[PDB]
């Protein structure tokens, strides 16, 4: 009754706290190990608590006190009544040149800075640089605690060769904590590199730290840091664009960051860039569109399509429109015809068909009147199936935005081969006769 | 190509891939040598569709050739892809055994940095759940204990060792106590799936394991203890530890709702099959810690964990939820401390005095709170001294509903709820005629409140019927169907309004009810002869409308 409010209010409203609270509460309140030991840690202690509690006795429960609170080595004796006494004496005997000299000499001759620097650094120069620069579990724990505390305190309270060159040896040697290394390395490398060799120093972290945060944070971190640092100031563009574009919910961020950073960095600086960018974008868009269209069509027809259809249509339309508009200033016909026909044949029909169909005439423009026109009419007319928006939108937009190959091949093949299946003759004859007769052009030789 | 141009690699790879893909996919032991040599010396539709789209010769030849070729040729992606695809397709599609079990168990158990341990441990340990009981059941202790010595090794070794070692029992004290205590005393999918599957599928050890594991224990203890203790549901420790741990750990984002709802529902349902601590702590913590999970779980648990329980307990949840949401999402009033004064009731003048004094003294997005609070308070307080409640409720409802965009909701909600729970013509006719003629809740609320209030009871009938029928018919299915069905059904059991409004307003599928019901009821139930004969004969001139006129 009064022991909870009196002991909790009197003990919580104000060593001396453990002996006064445990002695007054235990001596005045006369199952008590969790309630009496949880209050001492939830809000010269091991010597007085272990000597008074062990000498004034109530055995194994005393070990629970080790989970609560130079003088802590005696607490190791509580684990008795080189492996059950050396951790408290070696870890508490050296509990700022004392931290780097005692931690480096004691750890090298055979966690306090990370857990103690947050209280003094968050509850309110030589210790961060000396402790972080002067640093098998001792290397990973001291390097991770000193690098995380120095990087978090120095980066949050407002050089990279030691942490970048030393993180791969301890992480690779100890892995045979990704948020602190990825956030501290990405924020320190992006802020230090952008506030003023990126492939060699950044390829070890992404190539050795792999596993979704390390592989997903490298696209936005390496693309934003490499694009902002490299663009804000020939091997960096080919190595970063080839490794970043060839090494790839991470599909939207990796495809958008790699396509936007590679297209903006490669177009913001010449047939090698347009041919390599058109071949890589056409091969990646054709492979991703063919794999997503085949997997979505087989999985949806063999019986999360909004994310794959919206991400594939938005990424393909944005990448094709950005690459065509930014680069227009035998793999192209098969990749563009197979990606456009396979990705477009599966209010979104007008924007998706117009934006996905305008890249052929807009990206082609000059020439491309035989291979680019024979594959669209042959591939689009040889499949049929159930489609009407792509034929009218692609035929009306492509034939009206410029046309003789579609009307001649469609009219000659449909009229000569025609002798659900009868709906292509009326729509093809009405669309071809209305578009060709209403286009107001010469040509003739068809009536 | 790594030292550097795209036409040579793209044209050589694309032009050279057709010979190996067409030759390897059209020439058929060749899939393992061609796929392993071609894929390892440097295609998914043909191998996946041909290998997955296809009785002892196929299983023995495919298992012996794939196991002998993979085990004999594997001594990085080819082993994990071929072993995972062949083991997943064969194990998932298979739902002669001596050669495959003895060869696969002896070769996989005798043939034994993250790719080798994860692919070898996951691929070699994933097929154990699909003479052999001794080596298969005894190889997991030496293989898991010798290969387990970073979350993939402990999760795959603990889940494969606990599932494989515990699945054969359907010496167990050391493996069950060490695996359950070591695996449960320590990333949420591995601990929750391994602890929930091992603790829920594994069953003197219940008292030491449950008391030591449940008493020796912040998200892992509450999630593992609540999920493991609630998935397979001595009652004082589980009820007090589950209610105190769930209320104290959840009272300080699906973990709090799932752990609190699962621990509260499993602890209350399992312990309700000492009541002051569980009822006061569960009612105070559940009623004070607070969209369908809270209303459904709080209303079903609070209304079912107690005929007067639902009506007498609906005012605390309705007044606490409406007063807490309205007083916490807008404030700027004086009704924020109503939970401590209104929730202190879970222990005919007590219900009327406590409900009328608490609701009238504590009641001093508005359509849901005003209609739900007025309808729930009036129906619950009136469905259970009559001069004070009737005069106070009629004077407060009539003065508050008549003394007020807010006029349609307040007048329609207060007049419809107060008049149906037992100056509107100018505002309803002007607002409905101006809003309906100057161009969804105004049509349903005005049509339902005006039709129900006007039809559920001499110038008011002619003015309201002529103005409502002329203004509503001179300009949509709810007004014609409700007015025609309510006027014809209520009047067929005055002839100028129904005959002139129905005959002058009915001139397509809803017109058969008025002519069929009026002609059938008026012609079969026998100034009415001129309106009935003129309206029926003039409006009936298609087999139902002409068969009754010519046959009757």
């Amino acid at each position: 009754h009064v022991v909870q409010l009196d002991d909790f209010a009197t003990r919580l409203k104000a060593q001396s706290k453990h002996s006064v609270l445990s002695e007054i509460c235990d001596s005045l309140e006369t199952e008590y190990f969790l309630k009496s030991l949880i209050p001492l840690f939830i809000d010269p202690e091991n010597k007085l608590r272990n000597i008074t509690l062990e000498i004034l006795h109530s055995n194994e429960i005393v070990d629970t006190l080790m989970d609560l609170l130079g003088i802590l080595c005696m607490k190791a004796i509580t684990t008795l009544h080189e492996k059950v006494h050396p951790f408290i004496d070696i870890v508490i005997e050296i509990y700022k040149q004392l931290a780097q000299a005692m931690f480096s000499f004691k750890t090298l001759a055979e966690s306090s800075l990370g857990n103690f620097i947050p209280h003094v650094m968050k509850v309110l120069q030589a210790e961060a640089r000396k402790a972080a620069e002067e640093k098998r579990a001792n290397y990973g724990e001291f390097i991770i605690g000193q690098v995380k505390a120095a990087s978090f305190l120095a980066y949050l309270f407002i050089f990279l060769e030691p942490y970048q060159q030393a993180i791969p040896d301890i992480i690779i040697r100890l892995l045979q904590p990704s948020e602190l290394s990825a956030a501290r390395k990405e924020l320190l490398h992006a802020t230090r590199h952008i506030l003023s060799d990126f492939r060699k120093m950044f390829i070890p972290k992404i190539d050795l730290l792999f596993t979704a945060y390390e592989t997903l944070r490298p696209l936005a971190y390496s693309t934003v840091a490499d694009f902002i640092h490299n663009v804000r100031d020939p091997a960096q563009l080919w190595k970063s664009v080839s490794i970043y574009c060839k090494n790839l919910a991470l599909t939207v961020q990796i495809m958008s960051a790699k396509l936007l950073l590679n297209l903006i960095e490669k177009i913001m600086r010449s047939r090698q860039l347009l041919m390599v960018i058109i071949d890589a974008y056409t091969k990646r868009f054709k492979m991703l569109n063919s794999r997503y269209n085949g997997i979505m069509k087989q999985h949806a027809t063999y019986e999360l399509l909004k994310d794959s259809r919206y991400l594939f249509k938005t990424l393909m339309t944005f990448l094709k429109t950005i690459m065509i508009g930014l680069k227009n200033s035998t793999k192209e016909e098969k990749d563009l015809m197979e990606i456009f026909a396979t990705m477009f044949i599966h209010p979104a029909s007008f924007n998706e068909i117009v934006r996905e169909e305008l890249p052929f005439m807009y990206k082609q423009m000059l020439d491309f009147a035989s291979l680019l026109h024979i594959p669209q009419f042959f591939l689009a007319s040889v499949i049929t199936s159930s489609s009407f928006s792509g034929i009218l939108i692609t035929f009306l937009k492509s034939k009206l935005v410029d046309i003789k190959s579609n009307i001649l091949i469609r009219l000659f093949k449909l009229c000569f081969m025609s002798v659900e299946s009868v709906i292509l003759p009326h729509l093809n004859e009405l669309i071809l006769k209305s578009l060709k007769l209403s286009t107001t052009a010469k040509e003739p030789l068809v009536y | 190509t790594p030292q550097v141009l795209d036409a040579r690699v793209y044209l050589y790879k694309r032009i050279f891939l057709p010979i190996c893909i067409y030759e390897s996919e059209m020439h058929g032991l060749p899939a393992w040598l061609k796929s392993f040599d071609s894929d390892v010396w440097k295609r998914y539709r043909l191998e996946l569709m041909q290998l997955t789209a296809l009785k002892g010769a196929p299983t023995a030849l495919t298992d012996m050739r794939k196991d002998i070729i993979k085990f004999s040729w594997n001594y990085l992606d080819d082993n994990t892809s071929k072993q995972a695809a062949y083991v997943v397709t064969a194990y998932f599609i298979s739902r002669t055994p001596s050669e495959l079990t003895t060869r696969i168990f002896v070769a996989l158990l005798r043939c034994h940095d993250t790719r080798y341990l994860v692919k070898q441990a996951l691929e070699l340990l994933a097929p154990v759940l699909s003479f052999y009981p001794a080596r298969d059941h005894f190889i997991p202790n030496i293989i898991t204990a010798m290969g387990k010595l970073q979350q993939l090794a402990i999760d795959l070794a603990e889940l494969i060792l606990k599932w494989e070692t515990k699945l054969p029992k359907s010496f167990a004290q050391r493996e069950a106590c060490v695996t359950f205590l070591i695996r449960y005393i320590c990333e949420n999918e591995l601990g929750k799936r391994a602890l929930n599957i091992l603790y829920e599928l594994l069953g003197v050890t219940v008292k030491l394991q449950f008391f030591e594991r449940f008493l020796m224990s912040l998200l892992g203890y509450c999630l593992n203890a609540l999920e493991v203790l609630a998935v397979a549901l001595t009652t004082w420790i589980i009820e007090n530890v589950s209610y105190l741990q769930k209320l104290l750990e959840k009272c300080l984002n699906q973990d709090i709702q799932e752990i609190l709802q699962k621990v509260l529902g499993i602890i209350l349902e399992a312990i309700n099959k000492e009541v002051t601590n569980f009822i006061s702590l569960i009612v105070n913590i559940i009623g004070e810690d607070l969209t369908s999970v809270a209303a459904g779980v709080s209303l079903c648990w609070t209304l079912s964990l107690y005929p007067n329980a639902l009506d007498s307990l609906l005012p605390s949840i309705m007044r606490t939820f409406n007063k807490l949401c309205r007083d916490h999402i807008a404030i700027s009033l004086q009704g924020n401390q109503p939970q401590s004064g209104d929730f202190a009731n879970i222990e005919k003048v007590t219900t009327n005095l406590l409900e009328k004094i608490l609701n009238l003294c504590a009641a001093r997005s508005l359509d849901d709170q005003r209609r739900v609070f007025l309808s729930l308070l009036a129906q619950l307080i009136d469905r259970s001294k009559d001069m004070l409640l009737k005069v106070i409720n009629i004077v407060t409802e009539w003065i508050f509903k008549t003394d007020f965009t807010t006029k349609e909701k307040a007048g329609i909600l207060g007049k419809m709820m107060i008049f149906d729970l037992r100056p509107e013509l100018s505002k309803k006719f002007n607002q409905v005629i101006v809003d309906i003629f100057e161009s969804l809740a105004h049509t349903e609320l005005t049509a339902r409140m005006e039709t129900a209030f006007l039809f559920g009871t001499s110038d008011v009938s002619i003015r309201k019927k002529l103005m409502s029928i002329l203004s509503d018919s001179l300009e949509i299915d709810k007004r014609l169907f409700y007015i025609i069905k309510d006027q014809n059904w209520e009047y067929l059991s005055p002839w100028l309004n129904q005959a002139l409004q129905l005959l002058y307003g009915s001139f397509e599928n809803t017109l058969s009810p008025l002519q069929s019901i009026t002609e059938g009821l008026a012609r079969e139930k026998s100034i009415i002869d001129f309106v009935a004969k003129h309206n029926e004969f003039l409006d009936s001139v298609a087999g139902d409308i002409l068969n009754p006129l010519i046959d009757i």
